[PDB]
């Protein structure tokens, strides 16, 4: 397929694995309604859809067209295969595990389907509990169950029990041990067979909120290491921690920004430390150039590089502290400037 | 598409009528053996004579905080090495993170040390060193009062007490009255924050706080959270009398007409059209860190806890301790810019209005800073 520039031709994440592989100035082909050089990609998070966007080809030509991308059937791309575009070209496929998520407080639910690269939002739950009246506790009963009825018929519809290894439940509080029992009172009342097979697959973790980026905190729990300590994002999590412990004991030796890691690179500073974001996806040439050269300056030596996914929480992490992090094999004294807002 | 109310044509908030006091908000803190307990018992008796209530010419509603205008610190007269060290000093810390300026700091019990002047001299200094140098109060806004709980220098100056040979400064109750309160906040412009929202008969029921200004029954309340609106059916005051109107301070329990119950959120602000609360993504802040493990980075995500609304933020270093830094590690300083995650939130600057402008941040379980909004985004 691949000369010295070419084409090649080729899950719901590998939407995504070629949202990171699209890149503007691009062309490709497929079947449509009615080639074209690509100038939007559009990935819908939810996440059956690409949009892909003008026609560069024969017309039986300068107008636009759509793609929306189909998920088995094929589609031809299109001059410089960088070194990171053929890392993820090439990783699935050939592909080699999905876990469901629910993450809660009291009328806040968060349900999340887990794969290797992809953290996705299902449903978000968030609901008034009205408070207890010290006379009264009708409002808030009713509505603590109006909730627990929702969620349950949220995950029942989101989550296939078959494919999933792990369903986590958790909160803060009560809430994930009450709803463990709830969901499985009435998959037993109605008959529920998908479910009461799964009972196994369960487990029920203190958080500490029901809000989103507390999936940090698990999947790095202790009581479901066993399960998934193999997967990406557990890889993602610990990496993201280790930069946190180094920080922790010397802060001359975790480094972040884009200003920072380069300016450690000039130095001997970087090693088991290349903490960067698959956001590094920009449109400006110039600029793609230098992530690729750097992560294949890591690479030549043998120091780890970590890709982080921009969709799990741990990436979003990641982007916020500006898509690139170090840590460091010696304490480094300096003061850069990091271009941004 | 939508279309706003208006106004009937009503009354003016008539409080003035009825000569009112300016209330004003303290926090007591101190060890359980401080007679911080006693002081307070011994101020309801002797104001006997002639959630805890004092008043004198002005009005002492005290509170707790483990949304307040002044507090004060009490502590004794013992072998004093050791305590000065409890989590006396954790409440210290706290409330300069949040808006808190200005201290009473009442000297309790130097009967006991027979009202020797170089006693209050020496702890008024043990006590300066950590509450001036060690946390951010200026010397003139830390006031300090010798007393004695068991009746002290706390009502009147009337004790022929040894005290009154050297000590010329004014009662516990004078030091209280010199505090100059935010000047009229029933007249600012309205804020009312939503503590519980349920269903009933021909009304969606809230109740909140009237955090600055004022409201009456028949009016028109907006809610910025839901761009949505509401008619004033019914206002229950403090007590529950046949009260029509409510003022700056008071607890409400409204009655609101023309608004479904969804649209209106436990956490949210209701105001008027007019000088409406602003719902912002982002704001500058005064922070102040505690005791933390792991420093926070710029671009860190934290749980910002206000008033019912906790929410995920993300928080940007501006400065540490007047200088650039690229961490903010325990007991600092730092002004910083915050931002939700998860979509506008209704708020007001400190300055105009504390309960809704002073803030807590925590990481995973542990709390690691407070602060004020200083700026909206």
């Amino acid at each position: 397929i691949e000369k010295n520039s070419g084409w090649i031709t080729m899950e719901p994440e590998d939407m995504w694995h070629l949202y990171n592989i699209l890149q503007v100035g691009d062309q490709l082909k497929a079947s449509t309604v009615r080639r074209i050089l690509v100038e939007n990609m559009d990935f819908d998070t939810k996440a059956a859809q690409l949009h892909i966007k003008r026609t560069t080809e024969y017309h039986p030509m300068g107008s636009y067209h759509t793609l929306d991308l189909e998920l088995h059937r094929n589609f031809t791309l299109y001059n410089e295969w960088d070194a990171f575009a053929l890392d993820r070209v090439d990783a699935a496929c050939n592909p080699s595990a999905e876990i469901g998520a629910v993450v809660l407080d009291e009328g806040l639910a968060n349900i999340c389907l887990i794969t290797d690269y992809m953290t996705i939002l299902r449903q978000r739950i968030d609901q008034v509990i009205p408070r207890k009246r010290r006379g009264d506790s009708s409002a808030y009963q009713k509505g603590l169950d109006k909730f627990y009825d929702s969620v349950f018929q949220s995950i029942n519809s989101e989550f296939d029990f078959d494919k999933l290894k792990v369903v986590i439940l958790a909160s803060p509080g009560f809430v994930a041990r009450g709803l463990y029992d709830y969901i499985f009172s009435m998959a037993v009342k109605l008959d529920l067979k998908q479910i009461v097979k799964s009972k196994n697959k369960f487990v029920i973790l203190h958080s500490s909120t029901g809000h989103i980026h507390s999936l940090n905190e698990i999947l790095k729990d202790p009581a479901v290491e066993s399960k998934l300590a193999d997967t990406k994002y557990v890889q993602e999590i610990r990496v993201l921690n280790k930069f946190y412990d180094v920080m922790n004991e010397d802060d001359r030796k975790a480094w972040y920004g884009p200003n920072h890691v380069l300016k450690a690179f000039e130095l001997g500073a970087i090693g088991e430390l290349l903490i960067s974001d698959s956001l590094f996806r920009s449109s400006d040439i110039a600029t793609r150039k230098k992530w690729v050269s750097l992560v294949e300056g890591v690479k030549e030596i043998n120091c780890p590089v970590y890709i982080f996914s921009s969709l799990h929480e741990s990436g979003k992490q990641l982007d916020l502290l500006s898509g690139i992090a170090a840590i460091l094999t010696y304490p480094v004294d300096e003061e850069d400037i990091s271009e941004d807002e | 598409k939508k279309q706003n109310p208006t106004d009937l044509v009503s009354v003016p908030e008539i409080f003035e009528q009825s000569n009112p006091k300016p209330v004003v908000h303290l926090v007591v803190t101190g060890h359980v053996d401080s007679g911080k307990s006693t002081m307070l018992g011994r101020i309801m008796f002797e104001l006997g004579e002639i959630i805890g209530d004092a008043p004198g010419h002005r009005d002492f509603i005290s509170g707790m905080i483990a949304a307040v205008l002044v507090v004060d610190s009490s502590q004794n007269n013992f072998e004093r090495g050791f305590l000065e060290n409890g989590q006396t000093r954790e409440h210290a810390y706290l409330l300069r993170a949040l808006g808190i300026s200005e201290i009473v700091v009442s000297v309790n019990k130097l009967d006991l040390m027979s009202w020797s002047e170089d006693r209050f001299q020496e702890i008024k200094n043990i006590v300066s060193d950590f509450l001036i140098k060690m946390v951010g109060f200026k010397t003139s806004n830390v006031h300090f009062v010798p007393i004695s709980a068991i009746s002290g220098t706390n009502l009147i100056q009337k004790d022929s007490s040894d005290l009154y040979k050297w000590y010329k400064g004014p009662t516990l109750l004078s030091a209280l009255d010199q505090l100059v309160p935010p000047e009229k906040p029933y007249r600012k412009p309205l804020r009312l924050s939503i503590d519980d929202v349920y269903r009933s008969p021909r009304s969606v029921t809230v109740t909140g706080r009237v955090e600055a200004g004022n409201v009456q029954v028949n009016q028109v309340l907006y809610d910025v959270s839901s761009q949505e609106d509401a008619y004033v059916k019914n206002v229950i005051r403090n007590s529950d009398p046949s009260s029509t109107w409510a003022v700056a301070g008071d607890t409400v329990t409204l009655q609101l007409a023309d608004i479904e119950v969804n649209q209106l959120r436990p956490g949210d602000i209701l105001s008027n059209y007019e000088n409406p609360v602003r719902r912002v993504r982002s704001f500058v802040a005064e922070i102040q860190t505690f005791d933390i493990h792991g420093p926070i980075l710029s671009g860190s995500t934290l749980v910002l806890h206000l008033g019912r609304t906790v929410t995920s933020v993300s928080l940007k270093i501006v400065t540490v301790n007047n200088k650039r830094s690229r961490h903010i590690a325990s007991r600092k300083r730092a002004l910083v810019r915050i931002s939700f995650l998860d979509g506008l939130f209704p708020l007001c600057l400190a300055e105009e209005c504390p309960a809704l402008g002073r803030f807590i941040l925590r990481r995973s379980g542990d709390t690691v800073a407070a602060g004020i909004v200083k700026e909206l985004c």
